[PDB]
RNA sequence: AUAUUUGUUACAAUACACAUUUUUUGGCACCCAAAAUAGGACGGGAAGAGACUUUUAAAGUGAGACGUCGCGACCCUCGCAGGAGUCGUUCUUGACUUUUUGGUCGCUUGAUGUUUCUCUCUUCCCGUUC
């Protein structure tokens, strides 16, 4: 019976992919922290749409879904 | 805990925490350390900008930021670069913001 | 950001001294040192004018190939050339190297 | 044409005939009467003007004469979500 | 002020008719009302003017004037208009 | 605000609606809320491409409304004093 | 803040357009302040009435954001 | 903190308000509402030309631009000049403020 | 009356599988077992697969945002 | 007196002509009996304010010319004006009607001034002019008017328009 | 015998509150392609022809679908009153009730915008530019 917010609290500092709603782009990286709005911070992220990205901030409105 | 229960100062401590410890701490640490950031808007045009200021809504003040936008018609591509000395950016357009090494 | 008295070490020269000989780089420093006073705000306008340029983390000066820097120091001199010039009221053509040095060194 | 007061807010102007721009590229011209926090406003005698697709092609860069199809709708109430920008056309009776 | 017309071409359209009337009455004075509110047609139109003098002039000059085939019968209104 | 209060003052009168989808619903207004979502009675509908139909009752979301046409005689209504 | 008033609509078979393209018909069950509308025996209407129409599920819930207009085909 | 309170102190400055349509507005700035509703005075508002073998510009922004009544007939390119435009807040994308003003004084 | 989020809670505890349509722009529909939800109608789906619009790839336990939700259908 | 900017400014632009558009301007103290002997100079003072209608009736104007680019203007009432010729290139795309009653316009002078157009105006009144009397004046006016919706209150007859077009060919 | 000023109260009104499906921190963006020279282009109107359609050689200019206000009428139709009535009240105001000309048909191509598919030359007349 897990809800979304404890699900993000359980996914902290685990490898998580996040699919944005636009190009079917997903950022694969270790989650750092989340906001009330579910803003995302990531370390060692990689952009799949192939690249490697050091640190990332993702705004809440553009994400489609979050997976592990 | 919902926001309507808290008092006037508890919201100030909450925003201080969210900026100091939270996702937007990526931007805050970028403002103090003078590290240039990369910002992708919804438009699809990416700015390399140094952040003077930022805010809750993510709208932020950047100086010396450089804008990079490409366009294609029938798979004919051209890359265009535009330099503006001062920028105020409304935060609803942005999607991903990364902190350069 | 320092609330306490302390000794701190930094390099004024940075890239330019590392690229160009030591006599000339002090001279390029002094062309700069006069200039930033005359550049009240256009300094960050002229030093950042090429946005491709970035400041190295250890270093202070914008690291660059040094050609715009020769253009930067020349534009900056002209700002010094006019500001020294306007107070005494001299024509720009009347300005000579012996006057231009007297502007630089005095 | 008409010079609006150098500092005049939407509250300062009432009964002026305005020109309202929406997100869809159509315009509502008429007297403003009220407005609101989120800027949905009430026009008295309003005519919506539209640009023809052939007219839109003409507007592309090269005296132009556009045929602007417009229809009259009196005493409407707009929605702040649709409004884009507002301009002044005339001054009150 | 108002001048009640009669005996005109009903076959012509309303707006057009009004326009025509306006065109006619602009020479005498400033026409306040373009067309009669009732819009029954077939002659019945109330040409509202700003000045009474102008109205009088109109009455004088355009009595039995050729407008769309038939001669218009000009006359002064019984009651005053709502606008005036 | 006055703009919504005028919509509440238009209850029981024929009004016109433009949805942001492009359609046009003209008919008699039964209910309206402060969220601007209204329900209309015995209303003629014009699809975005012009096809016109008729439906007895309709409820529309206020967020999708673009402009509302209200009987003109409400212009001098006391809200505007 | 205020609950939308569908109170006369519930239990009546209702057609409602989802987005620009879509039209769903079903018997209205419940609703909330965001207009989220749950209905049963849902059917997705299409050009060919018996043919392209296909049922969805025993219970379907709709986000109020995608609701445009709601018409009841019923008393 | 609301950073919009910064724009309130930029009053009486030359600015470009670059909107979501791509439409750009050069003008003198007046009071900015807390919702970032920006009211200008003497404004020349236009649309950039993507060159790219003359690719078609925004079709809605051309109509919205001709419908301001400020586009003059003999303008070769696509521009309009007018006095007093009032802009809703959610339409703004970027704001390019002048190079002269110092941020350290205004950002406090 | 059956409030809609009550019905969703009846999708959580009854363990019935659901197909869920997204916005018309994205072009995929998700299906899985709805576990729990928030006030914003953003839901966690266990054993979810994304079908383009039956060769779709399996996702996982995935949090899906409520902004893109259109239908939740059994 | 002469039509200046000050006069224009003074003019009553309050009462809008409710038949079509807005701002029915009447230049000077009153355009009706203003007595503008010269051509309509200082048109730029109006600056295309607003089927914008301008009433110039009972004034001395000799020539229908000297206009600034007016996009709005749709109606010109010029009654009791000593108009002789009205040739211009400013008011071409703009304008939907022209009332020229009781003026001095020539049958050939009126025809010459326009120079013909593929499309123009839509409503025209030439009544109480010398030209209208002239033989085949209606046929000549229809040929000159080129496209036309009216001719002195009576529409050029569809068949008359066809015959006039044949005469033009 | 010598309206202005000061203080208080209320109303209107501007500057300090809210990123989570109902308005202001965005479901965002994309169809693609067309002028270069040293008498010449460009727009509009008219005519001819090709190719298209229709009938069994002869007829006009890419085709098929919503509306929009218009040109005709073998029809209807009387002809002068947003306003009207009532009551309170005093020389024109409030409160309470009754409810728009066009009702239609052709168009022997009104005139004109959406939306899908596929692939122009010659001659004259009028404006602009070098």
């Amino acid at each position: 019976p897990v809800n979304p917010k404890p699900f993000l609290k359980g996914l902290v500092n685990h490898r998580v992919g996040v699919k944005l709603k636009f190009n079917s782009t997903e950022y694969r990286g270790t989650l750092v922290s989340t906001d009330n709005y579910f803003n995302l911070q990531l370390n060692e992220a990689e952009e799949f749409v192939h690249g490697t990205l050091g640190e990332i901030f993702i705004r809440c409105n553009n994400v489609l879904y979050i997976r592990e | 805990r919902p926001k309507h229960e808290l008092s006037r100062a508890e919201l100030e401590e909450l925003e201080e925490f969210e900026f100091k410890h939270g996702p937007m701490s990526l931007i805050n640490d970028a403002m103090v350390t003078r590290t240039p950031v990369i910002i992708s808007l919804r438009n699809n045009h990416k700015i390399i900008a140094r952040v003077k200021a930022f805010d809750r809504h993510c709208n932020m003040v950047l100086e010396n930021v450089k804008e990079l936008w490409t366009e294609k018609k029938g798979k004919n591509v051209i890359n265009r670069e535009r330099f503006i000395s001062k920028l105020f950016l409304r935060g609803d357009s942005v999607i991903v913001v990364l902190k350069t090494p | 950001k320092a609330t306490e008295p302390q000794m701190v070490l930094f390099n004024i020269y940075d890239d330019w001294l590392d690229r160009i000989s030591s006599y000339t780089a002090f001279s390029r420093l002094t062309l700069l040192l006069r200039a930033l006073k005359t550049n009240e705000e256009s300094a960050k306008m002229i030093l950042l004018s090429d946005p491709t340029i970035t400041i190295k983390s250890y270093h202070l000066w914008p690291s660059f190939t040094d050609e715009q820097w020769i253009t930067i120091e020349s534009q900056m001199r002209d700002l010094i050339l006019t500001e020294y010039g306007r107070k005494y009221n001299v024509n720009i053509s009347a300005l000579t190297q012996t006057e231009i040095k007297d502007i630089i060194l005095g | 044409k008409i010079q609006v007061a150098h500092s005049s807010r939407l509250a300062n102007l009432i009964d002026y005939k305005l020109r309202v721009l929406t997100q869809d590229g159509r315009v509502y011209i008429g007297q403003l009467m009220a407005f609101d926090k989120h800027m949905n406003l009430v026009l008295n005698e309003c005519i919506e003007e539209r640009v023809p697709k052939t007219q839109l092609d003409k507007l592309r860069p090269r005296t132009l004469n556009i045929k602007v199809e417009k229809r009259v709708l009196g005493l409407t109430i707009l929605r702040g979500e649709q409004i884009l920008s507002t301009v002044v056309e005339d001054k009150p009776l | 002020n108002t001048l009640y017309v009669s005996q005109l071409n009903e076959k012509i359209n309303m707006q057009r008719l009004r326009v025509n009337l306006f065109l006619l009455f602009a020479t005498f004075g400033e026409v306040l009302k373009v067309s009669m509110n009732f819009k029954k047609q077939r002659g019945q139109a109330f040409i509202t003017m700003r000045t009474i003098d102008q109205a009088s002039l109109a009455q004088i000059s355009l009595n039995g004037e050729r407008f769309f085939g038939k001669p218009l019968k000009v006359e002064f209104s019984k009651s005053e208009t709502k606008t005036l | 605000g006055i703009p919504v209060k005028l919509l509440n003052e238009a209850q029981g009168h024929i009004v016109s609606l433009e949805l942001t989808t492009g359609a046009t619903y003209r008919g008699k207004l039964v209910e309206s809320e402060d969220s601007m979502n209204v329900q209309l009675r015995d209303v003629i509908a014009t699809e975005p491409q012009g096809a016109v139909t008729h439906m007895d009752q309709i409820f529309v979301r206020g967020s999708q409304i673009k402009f509302i046409v209200v009987p003109d005689l409400l212009k001098n209504a006391p809200l505007f004093k | 803040v205020s609950t939308p008033e569908l109170k006369k609509y519930m239990d009546k078979k209702i057609l409602l357009n989802i987005n620009g393209s879509r039209k769903v018909a079903g018997i209205l069950r419940g609703y909330d302040i965001f207009l989220n509308v749950v209905l049963d025996d849902a059917m997705e209407i299409n050009g060919e009435d018996p043919a392209n129409n296909h049922q969805l599920g025993l219970q379907t819930v709709i986000r109020g954001n995608s609701i445009i207009s709601l018409e009841a085909l019923d008393a | 903190m609301k950073l919009v309170n910064f724009l309130k102190k930029l009053r009486n400055e030359q600015v470009t308000i670059e909107l979501k349509n791509g439409t750009t507005v050069w003008g003198t700035l007046q009071s900015v509402s807390p919702q970032m509703n920006a009211i200008l005075t003497d404004v020349k508002l236009t649309l950039p030309q993507p060159r790219l073998n003359k690719l078609n510009s925004n079709g809605i922004a051309m109509a919205s631009l001709y419908l301001t009544g400020g586009q003059q007939p003999t303008a070769s390119d696509n521009i309009a000049s007018l006095q007093y435009i009032n802009i809703r807040g959610n339409t703004i994308r970027q704001i390019i403020l002048p190079d002269s003003l110092n941020l350290d004084s205004l950002l406090v | 009356m059956v409030p809609p989020i009550n019905c969703i809670f009846n999708f959580l505890q009854q363990q019935t599988p659901v197909t869920i349509w997204l916005f018309e722009q994205i072009g995929i529909r998700i299906k899985g077992k709805i576990v729990g939800f928030d006030e914003f109608m953003n839901v966690v789906i266990d054993e979810a697969v994304e079908i383009p619009v039956e060769k779709g790839t399996p996702l996982g336990k995935i949090l899906l945002k409520g902004d893109n939700i259109t239908l939740i259908t059994s | 007196m002469k039509f200046t900017p000050s006069i224009v400014i003074d003019a009553p632009q309050y009462y809008v002509d409710h038949f079509n558009g807005k701002y029915n301007v009447d230049k000077c103290v009153i355009l009706r009996d203003l007595q503008l002997e010269t051509d309509s100079e200082s048109m730029p003072s109006s600056l295309k304010h607003l089927t914008h209608i301008l009433d110039l009736t009972n004034n001395d104007l000799i020539m229908i010319p000297d206009l600034s680019r007016r996009d709005d203007i749709h109606t010109l009432l010029l009654g009791r004006n000593n108009i002789v010729e009205v040739d211009g290139r400013l008011l071409p795309m703009n304008v939907q009607n022209l009332t020229l009653s009781n003026n001095s316009i020539r049958r050939f002078e009126d025809l010459q001034r326009l120079r013909r157009a593929p499309r123009t105006l839509k409503n025209l009144t030439l009544i109480g002019n010398q030209v209208c009397h002239l033989a085949n004046y209606r046929e000549h006016v229809l040929r000159l008017v080129p496209h036309l919706e009216t001719l002195d209150f009576q529409n050029v007859t569809a068949e008359e328009r066809k015959s006039a077009m044949s005469f033009p060919r």
